[PDB]
RNA sequence: UUAUGCUAUCAGGUGGAUGGCUCGGCUCAAGAGCUUAUGAAGGACGUGCCAAGCUGCGAUAAGCCCGGGGUAGGUGCAUGGAGCCAAUGAACCCGGGAUUUCCGAAUGGGACCUCUCCGUAGUGAUCAUUCAUGAUCGGGAACGCUCCGAAUUGAAA
RNA sequence: ACAAGUGCGUGGAGUCACCGGGGUACGACCCGAAGCCGGGUGAUCUAGGCGUGGGCAGGUUGAAGCGUGGCGAAAGCUACGUGGAGGACCGUAAACGGUAUUGAUCUGCAAAUCAUUCGUGUGACCUGCGUCUCGUAGUGAAAUGCUAAUCUAACCCGGCA
RNA sequence: AGCUUGUAGUCCGUAAGGGAGACAACCCAGCCCGUGGUUAAGGUCCCCAAGUGUCGACUAAGUGUUAAUACUAAAGGGCGU
RNA sequence: UGGGGCCCCGAAAAUUGACGGGGCUCAAGUCGACCACCGAUACCACGGAGUACCGCAAGGUAAUCUCGUAGGAAGGCGUUGUGUUCGGGUCGAAGCAGGGCUGUGAAGUCCUGUGGACCGUUCACAAACGAAAAUCCUGGUAAUAGUAGCAGCAAAGCAGGGUGAGACUCCCUGCCGCCGAAGGGGCCAGGUUUCCUCGGCAAUGUUCGUCAGCCGAGGGUUAGUCGGUCCUAAGACGUACCGUAAUUCGAGUACGCCGAAAGGGAAACAGGUUAAUAUUCCUGUACCAUUUAGCGUUUAGUCUGACGUCUCAGGGCAAGCCGAGCGGCGUCGUCGCGCCGUCUAAGCAGCGAACCCCGUGGAGAGCCGUAAUGGCGAGAAGCGGGCGAAUCUGUAAUGGCACAAGUCGGCUUCACCCCGGGACCCGUGAAAAGGACAGCUAAAUGUCCGUACCGAGAACUGACACAGGUGCCCCUAGCUGAAAAGGCUAAGGCGUGUCGGAGUAAUUCAGUUAAGGGAAUUCGGCAAAUUAGCUCCGUAACUUCGGGAUAAGGAGUGCCUGCUGUGUAGACAGCAGGUCGCAGUGACCAGGGGGCUCUAACUGUCUAAUACCAACAUAGGAGAUUGCAAACCCGUAAGGGCUAGUACAAUCUCUGAAUCCUGCUCAGUGCAGGUACCUGAAACCCCGGUUCAACGGGAAGAAGGGCCUGUAAACAGCGGGGGUAGACCCUCUUAAGGUAGCGUAGUACCUUGUCGCUUAAUUGGCGACUUGCAUGAAUGGAUCAAUGAGAGCCCUACUGUCCCUAACUGGAGUCCGGUGAAGCUUACAUUCUAGUGCACAGUCUAGAGACCUCUAGGGGGAAGUGAAGACCCCGUGGAGCUUUACUGCAGCCUGUCGUUGGGUUGUGACGACCCUAACUCUGAGAAGAGGACCCCGAUAGGUGGGCAGUUUG
RNA sequence: UCCUUGGUGGGGGCCAAAAAUGACAGAAAAGUUACCCCGGGGAUAAUUGAGUCGUUGCCGGCAAGAGUACAUAUCGACCCGGCAGCUUGCUACCUCGAUGUCGGUUCUUUCCAUCCUGGCCGUGCAGCAGCGGCCAAGGGUGAGGUUGUUCGCCUAUUAAAGGAGAUCGUGAGCUGGGUUUAGACCGUCGUGAGACAGGUCGGUUACUAUCUACUAGAGGUGCCCGAGGUCUGCGGGUAAGCUGCUUUUAGUACGAGAGGAACCAAGCAGCGGCGCCACUGGUGUACCGGUUGUCUGACAAGGCAUCGCCGGGCAGCUACGC
């Protein structure tokens, strides 16, 4: 058995399922957070400085 | 930074170092009883306990709070559980250690008054009362101290149930991986000199071999401190 | 009639450069600058006679009503068939309203379930108070204030 | 600083622009690595712990215990039957593993699979689903192995031109 | 040692054209374009333009037909001539 | 005899070859001279260009100017746009292909063709301003090439008739086949319409195709009873408290809430119906829950839910099988057999086997039992009674069956259900909802979600219609057979593990057979071959007494006739006679065996994707810390892991079963303790200084160090030289000189050490000796039965491994029809030799060969392709790791200040003592135990590779 | 001189002297990597190649002498001069955007400095058998045990069982035994990570052939009255054979004896070459027979299980035959 092809075919369940807050799929299913925008862990919307560039 | 040791990781508190809690039956303690109070019981069944693979009494007492109770050897069913100062000095019953006669034993000793026993509970050990004084009393724990406690520290009279556990050979790694199974402790355990140099102190090298005195000092920093903590001494008797 | 071929040109194919155009973009300047439990932004699903995407709207669902402008056509990006709307002044633009499913600060409990359970019909949490009522919660391109806080790198180490 | 010698300066020409050359710092003519640091993501793969389930064709061997009978004065010795123990044995193309052919294939069926030959196959077993442990951190019966085809320090974005 | 490290001059690097079979630096030559002429180096039996050239000898081994040279064998011997 | 010229011997190299080749002999060689000619861009001359300087300009001079890399300087060409001048264009602008002319050239302008709307120029000015190249980037497209693939693991199709414009490929029929314990049936996760009907074939399908999981259109999923829903588990999440600079961040506590489509669980079955739905819709017959009403009650605390592994008895039943009758089909050369069917659910009513309980009973020179263990005056057997299963019987009885029979007996029954026993555990094998004990009758209500289809060699996942994985997760019939193995057949699914024809080489993938020899092959028996099931006889060394063991070495085996024994029975075991063959486990299936060493005890684990090992782990042994407010560890903190724990424990290490053992060294380093003396920071105190301090000293002195002691199953170490016939006086002794053992080793340089067995011969194997470059005792030593896909050697058996290859089979290849890529590539290229050239040339130089094109072949060459070398060096490039490198930072130890109070003595504020009242811990609290200590904030010193950044020229 | 002014304590400064960086035109500074990574280098090494030849292999001159005598049958000191490039060196010219690195195997070729076969000369050659030298590259030069080996030893044959070159010929041919990765053990070093030109066990061999070369098979044109047939021979190739054993010569020549040849002739054998299938052997999935298990109802006839397995075998092919 191989890490490629071999183990591949048990890719037949999920760890992030479709959020309610943005109906992007990124909710975790395990810590229930949406690594998105952050539902499930706070009220406000995940949005950092590194997610562009600094503006000079 | 060279990968933390066993031990950091145990106290880190993760799951392959976890006691599995669930499978135990109750924490044993002494029933909590007021002051210049007492209460009676009968033992209803001698039951089986994971964590510490020897028997305890399920003891149903006069105020109806069945308890779990340690049990001492020679325990049986229909017997009468006594608590309390005016408690006879009989086996299986909770007194202080202020009323017992010197020589007898004891074990679950409290290290303080109303303690609920910390001392003397693995399977089979025992306690010896030494002395009497006004302020104190002396026991001869199993370990070998002399350790001096309160008189009223109560302790159950008689050597723990189930004594002679470690008499029969492990002979078998599935043995003790059975009894480990419903243990806290990792099985099986990897020597530190088979580990490369980033996981131990003594990893590493062409050959097997610490490199480095294994009597590490007192105050090594964690993550240091391995294998012979702060050594008196070292090797078999001479 | 010398095939397979070689070189140069010509015609055609494949191809989409050059040229021309452009309702887009970028940069600079000048104004104006908050919104949200009276339930937002954002999302899911629905929504068209024939309608898949986008856009708009929300079971009144590419829409409804009222005051002003405009006036002969209208029926989105997207002048197809058949109908409908409009001189009781539409379409369209400005202003004021109505409707505005579910989630979402999401707020009666619950979320791998954008739905589900209780219905005794919902003010969840933290607060102020006369305990009538009220505040905060989220979003906003950057800017503003407070606090926490690296390394690459330069010194030719 | 006393002295005498000499240094620098002194008999009025600079300043501000346009077009240029060059030096210096900033990404500084353009492209080119391993890396270092911040914040987040990952245990659907794989490693380990835990909860709850499912599995192991068909045979073999025959531990303790028990019954009956022999041998002895006793102590004890002994045969057969029964018994169903074991990280026991053989064994499947059940399952798991992956020895040798250094065969096939190597712009493959396949970014490691196929054939024959093999090891375990009642247990330190295999495995479904659930849950947990993670980046100077986790896990590791320890190879620097594994942590989503990536590991002597992952991946994503940012410091970064 | 076609090695390594200096010194004087001249070269290649940065050097055409002509000639050594080809030759970075060996000889003529330092070179704007076209034409005509004559020479340099070197060659004149053919390949190849011009000598089967002249005089006096040597070599008999295909020796040789190889200026410089990283491209060319010595010591010794020969009543070979 | 000496001095000379040329030549000769000395004189041998590897593809055929080099005076440049032909060839040349009073020369076409050598020497001394000579003549004439050839031959450069040089020199001369003529005409022209540019440059340098001078001249106002015309122009003047240059034998004394004209080559050119890095580079400096000057002058121009071009693209796009701005200001400004002058303009061109549907009587045809830009751009594009070719061509003429000008210019040294950059480039400009013009002409021919096409085109359908903009485009230049003067003088100045700006720039996202000029490409041939960066393994450059994006796009398009070749050569390879009509080539490889469409083959290996399941070699599958043929005849007739259709449909269709078109048929190997689609449909029907027959024949021949594949799977048949999976390729069939059911479904989880996942997919998401792939499901079903109709119409098409531009793309998808490894070919075509009228076919299709494709394209287009339409349709399809119906629940009180199946699941979810409800319950709780491992474990998450929320609010509050608390922490944090702060939070969306963090452990714990209290209250909640979620967490399983395979755990628990209230209840439905049979038949019909559609193209696709069915325990859901329809027919028949039922059942469960909640609420409302009528009739009365609690027993209310228990039981059940509810429990591991192994083994086994008894009972039932699906499936299976046999005999009789009955109804159809097949066969029918002869026979009378073979196959199919002969059906019947839940619900309702009834009986109840074991176990348990109750009333009697009276059992010992012992009796009653089970498969087995067992039971008994603490009361057995026996007799009654109660509680009590699966299934069975009766009804449901009319449903479907061609309304064709439809009725009966027997055997067996798993792996399914009920019930009971036993054994094991240093494993003790879940909880909660729900359910039972007071219910009976009536009526109404029972919302929401899923329901199609695949569930895999084509519906999932791996880029794919992927030989993998997910799933072999749960079921699977007849014969053989121990069997679910393998072979042959049902049912069921398929001829789609989606290219065909053809039979003609070499070579190749996988097989069959091979005389005589039998490992002579090879690094090595790698591969292949041998043996193989069952019964019986028999079985060695050695051993931990368990084993080795299927050791080894042997015999029998079929079929037919007739019987016996055990069992209730299925079935099992055995015997006599006859008989066929080369062969009776006739195919399939199925160990070759043994001996001596090394190593590890063993089962196990391991580098997924080159290492299945002797490495890791293991039980066993030993050591160390810690009395629990602990040791050890995590966190900044709140608070935590170990821990629902307590020395028979947890944590930290070394060694690695058992057997015999484990010697000396504490000098170095480490650790622990003692601390008399020395050193030792800050605060406090005293002196000097300061109009006050900074500052300089003194006193005292914590931890730490020096110092002394213990400790080696702590890190570690355990020696040479001279003699004596080599057993002694001494050495070399900065602690000690290696004991038991083992020894050319897995360690041994010399080395292929020396001797014996093994072989004709052995750098080998084993045994012995061993002066050991450089063995040795938990850095564990020696040794070891058993085990081992471990590493060597030997014997037997076997064989195409080989002598030495041959023939045959299937798939490729060759040829043909269809489909159809990729990789190398500056250009040219029909080469061969030698030389030269950066010293390894198809392209240069000189020769020699060579007509071109195509097919097959295996690989000589293209220093063939894959690829910015991983070996070596360099880089004031990195990373990881180490440490008595440099500099630091956590942790830990300790003095002082604060927290921090009250009284007593001994001193001049210091040390001790006592108290409770802050404070801490425990408990829900009463209260109990410590207590001004500890913890905590700050500061001073130490230890400190635990961790960080760097350096190591 | 010290930040408004004056002072006091204490700092700052000018000039000069001392304290040191020895890597001495001045960092406060240890290792390891085979777990390694990255940027480059033929600016620089293992590697092949080229140059050179100390060393290695093979020789020559002069002959000092030994050889009973006698330098030169044979050996050849000292000293001197060479060739080859086949051993080890030296060097750094080519290659680090790789020329796949030892040994074996397969196949082809080349040099002669010849081991055997062929021809001679000398001898201190009686014969047999040696010894030394010259010519000669047509053929031959093998099978085995250890070792990864090259080399070398050993075994029995043999005419002999030569050496060397071809990128230490030959991995788009093979093998993978050794060396040169990642794992582990032993010993020795190092406090340690780790290292050893020490040993041991284990350890991935990628490619569909474009051009050229060769091997064979065809299609064209060129030459030519048009076609056919039979020949010639410019040329190309060969090993088409090479070598032993026995008999005869002859127990003769020679020799005191033992021992013991050659010329000619014959037969057979080893290897090589070419060809063939009467005989023998192999195969022979055409075919025939026996038989196991199972299916088609039984017999008969058939399917499948490697041709199910087993026995036999014609033709064909082929060697082990001729
Ligand atoms: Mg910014
Ligand atoms: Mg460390
Ligand atoms: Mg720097
Ligand atoms: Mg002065
Ligand atoms: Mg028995
Ligand atoms: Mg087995
Ligand atoms: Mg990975
Ligand atoms: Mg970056
Ligand atoms: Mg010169
Ligand atoms: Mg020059
Ligand atoms: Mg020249
Ligand atoms: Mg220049
Ligand atoms: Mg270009
Ligand atoms: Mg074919
Ligand atoms: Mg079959
Ligand atoms: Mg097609
Ligand atoms: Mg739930
Ligand atoms: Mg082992
Ligand atoms: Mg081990
Ligand atoms: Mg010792
Ligand atoms: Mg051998
Ligand atoms: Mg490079
Ligand atoms: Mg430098
Ligand atoms: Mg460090
Ligand atoms: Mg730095
Ligand atoms: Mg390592
Ligand atoms: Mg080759
Ligand atoms: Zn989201």
């Amino acid at each position: 058995m191989s890490k490629g092809t071999s183990s591949m075919g048990k890719r037949q369940k999920r760890t992030h399922a479709k959020c309610r807050r943005c109906g992007s799929v990124s909710f975790n299913v395990h810590t229930k957070q949406c690594t998105s925008c952050g539902f499930g862990k706070t009220s406000r919307m995940r949005t950092y400085k590194w997610q562009a560039k600094c503006k000079y | 930074m060279g990968k933390r040791l066993i031990s950091q990781n145990r106290g880190r508190g993760t799951p392959t170092y976890r006691a599995p809690s669930h499978k135990y039956k109750a924490d044993l303690r002494h029933p909590r009883v007021d002051e210049n109070s007492s209460l009676r019981g009968e033992v209803v069944g001698i039951e089986h306990d994971p964590a510490r693979s020897a028997p305890i009494a399920k003891v149903a007492f006069e105020n109806g709070e069945e308890l779990f109770l340690l049990a001492s050897e020679g325990i049986a069913v229909g017997n009468i559980i006594e608590c309390g100062d005016d408690a006879e000095v009989k086996p299986g019953n909770i007194v202080p250690i202020g009323n017992v006669p010197e020589g007898f034993f004891i074990c679950n000793v409290e290290s303080k008054p109303n303690d609920g026993g910390k001392f003397v509970r693995s399977s089979g050990v025992y306690a010896t009362v030494v002395t009497h004084e006004a302020t104190r009393t002396a026991v001869s724990m199993p370990s070998g101290n002399i350790k001096w406690l309160n008189p009223k520290c109560r302790a159950v009279v008689g050597i723990v149930a189930g004594s002679g556990r470690v008499d029969r050979p492990w002979l078998k790694a599935g043995k003790k991986y059975h009894k480990m199974k419903t243990r806290a402790a990792k099985y099986p355990r990897v020597s530190a000199v088979a580990m490369n140099p980033r996981d131990h102190p003594f990893g590493g090298g062409a050959w097997k071999h610490p490199g480095k005195p294994t009597t590490v000092s007192r105050n090594a920093p964690p993550g240091r401190k391995v294998g012979l903590i702060a050594a008196r001494r070292t090797g078999m008797k001479r």
